[PDB]
């Protein structure tokens, strides 16, 4: 489960709502430790 | 992360090529439809 | 509009422990940074997303997203560490960069 | 070493204009978002008109909305802000910034600053 937020004003008004930063826990080569990481997704990957 | 500004991913067909295709194609449709009949396109309808 | 108070220059004196704390509305819309700055100086970033620091500053800094109101807590004191702290916490519905007030910290 | 260089002028008359100047010779300036804060000596801090990495967006405060701009000239690592209207003085500290995102904003901080904060002040 993952937190994410829309982008700039972009008033362009095509790529308004579009990119979809991101951000989520992922497991790191040790077992025990936790990675944190920032990436984004394209609007038809995410579902709230 | 993106460098630069963004856009949309777009495709070209030059207007003048398409337009000769499907007057091509829409004189063949009339031996298999009767030769008084007046052909129109449309869109996709819906589903995935 | 959207006010983000914290309090006007908290100071403990060589009590190894300080909590200077922050808050108002909606948190849960990422409380961000805190900001040291010395007089005639430059400011530096010392924490961002509340829960890292960047590389090169020592770990007495920590802080916490509790509820509605964030705080940051020093554990020990220094000579040399009596600045300024500052809350960063908005982006929302208007200008996105929303500082709030201040707050002096000295030791004795 | 990565390090922000300035220039900037002081006592401007309150009917004129002025232009500010903030150069990097440090990290690779072509993709990074700048920024400005101010300061009065005084009450705190205050921020006006972001930019993203292409000066296609420009947004701006709602204190000093349209009323002035922001240029950016890439290829030779030079910011430039232009301070045109002059109001009644506000006089403040300007400050020059970094984020390390680049193209937008919606959680945004700032790594590394430039302390080069010459003031406008227009007196006698
Ligand atoms: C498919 O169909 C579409 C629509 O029919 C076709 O779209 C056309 O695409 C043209 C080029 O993409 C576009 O022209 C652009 O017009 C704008 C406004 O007039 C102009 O600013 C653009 O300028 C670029 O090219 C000129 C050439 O004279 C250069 O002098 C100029 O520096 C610009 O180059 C940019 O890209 C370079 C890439 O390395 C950069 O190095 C360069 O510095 C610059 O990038 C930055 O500089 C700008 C100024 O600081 C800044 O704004 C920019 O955002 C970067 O930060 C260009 O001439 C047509 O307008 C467009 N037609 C429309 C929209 O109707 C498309 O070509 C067709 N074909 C394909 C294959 O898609
Ligand atoms: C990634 O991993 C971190 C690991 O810490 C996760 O942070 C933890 O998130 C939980 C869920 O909110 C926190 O529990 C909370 O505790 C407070 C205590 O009052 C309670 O009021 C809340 O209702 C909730 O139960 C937990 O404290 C927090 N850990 C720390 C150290 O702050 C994080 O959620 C993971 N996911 C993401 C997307 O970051
Ligand atoms: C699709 O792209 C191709 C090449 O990417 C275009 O073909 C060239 O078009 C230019 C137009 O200025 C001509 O001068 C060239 O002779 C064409 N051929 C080559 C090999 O470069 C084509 O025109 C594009 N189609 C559209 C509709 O723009
Ligand atoms: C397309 O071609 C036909 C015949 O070649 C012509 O009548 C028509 O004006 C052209 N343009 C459009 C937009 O249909
Ligand atoms: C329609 O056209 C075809 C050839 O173009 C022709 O043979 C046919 O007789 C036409 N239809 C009618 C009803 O005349």
């Amino acid at each position: 489960t993952l937190q994410c937020t829309n982008y700039a004003p972009n008033l362009l008004s095509n790529m308004r709502g579009e990119l979809k930063q991101c951000s989520f826990n992922m497991t790191t080569e040790l077992r025990d430790k936790k990675q944190k990481v920032y990436s984004l997704f394209y609007r038809l990957d995410v579902v709230q | 992360d993106i460098i630069g500004d963004i856009r949309m991913a777009h495709c070209n067909v030059s207007k003048a090529t398409w337009n000769e295709t499907l007057g091509k194609v829409v004189k063949q449709l009339r031996k298999h439809f009767g030769n008084n009949t007046i052909i129109r396109f449309a869109q996709s309808s819906g589903g995935d | 509009q959207t006010v983000v108070t914290q309090p006007r220059s908290v100071s403990v004196s060589q009590g190894q422990t300080a909590r200077i704390t922050c808050g108002g509305d909606n948190i849960g819309s990422e409380a961000v940074q805190w900001y040291q700055q010395k007089p005639a100086q430059a400011p530096v970033l010392v924490i961002y997303d509340d829960s890292e620091r960047p590389s090169g500053i020592p770990d007495r800094f920590s802080g916490s997203k509790s509820g509605n109101t964030a705080t940051l807590t020093i554990s020990g004191v220094e000579a040399g560490d009596e600045a300024d702290y500052y809350c960063q916490v908005w982006d929302s519905s208007s200008d996105h960069p929303l500082f709030g007030g201040g707050t002096r910290l000295t030791v004795l | 070493e990565v390090q922000l260089v300035e220039t900037g002028g002081g006592l401007v008359q309150p009917g004129g204009s002025l232009k500010l100047s903030c150069a990097a010779s440090g990290f690779t300036f072509s993709s990074y978002g700048m920024n400005w804060v101010r300061q009065a000596p005084g009450k705190g801090l205050e921020w006006v008109s972001g930019i993203n990495s292409g000066g296609g967006t420009k947004y701006y405060a709602d204190s000093v909305k349209g009323r002035f701009t922001i240029s950016r000239d890439n290829s030779k690592n030079t910011l430039s802000l232009q301070m045109n209207s002059l109001r009644a003085e506000d006089t403040a500290v300007y400050y020059c910034a970094k984020s390390p995102w680049g193209q937008s904003t919606s959680f945004e901080y700032f790594e590394f600053w430039g302390q080069g904060a010459l003031v406008t002040v227009s007196s006698a």
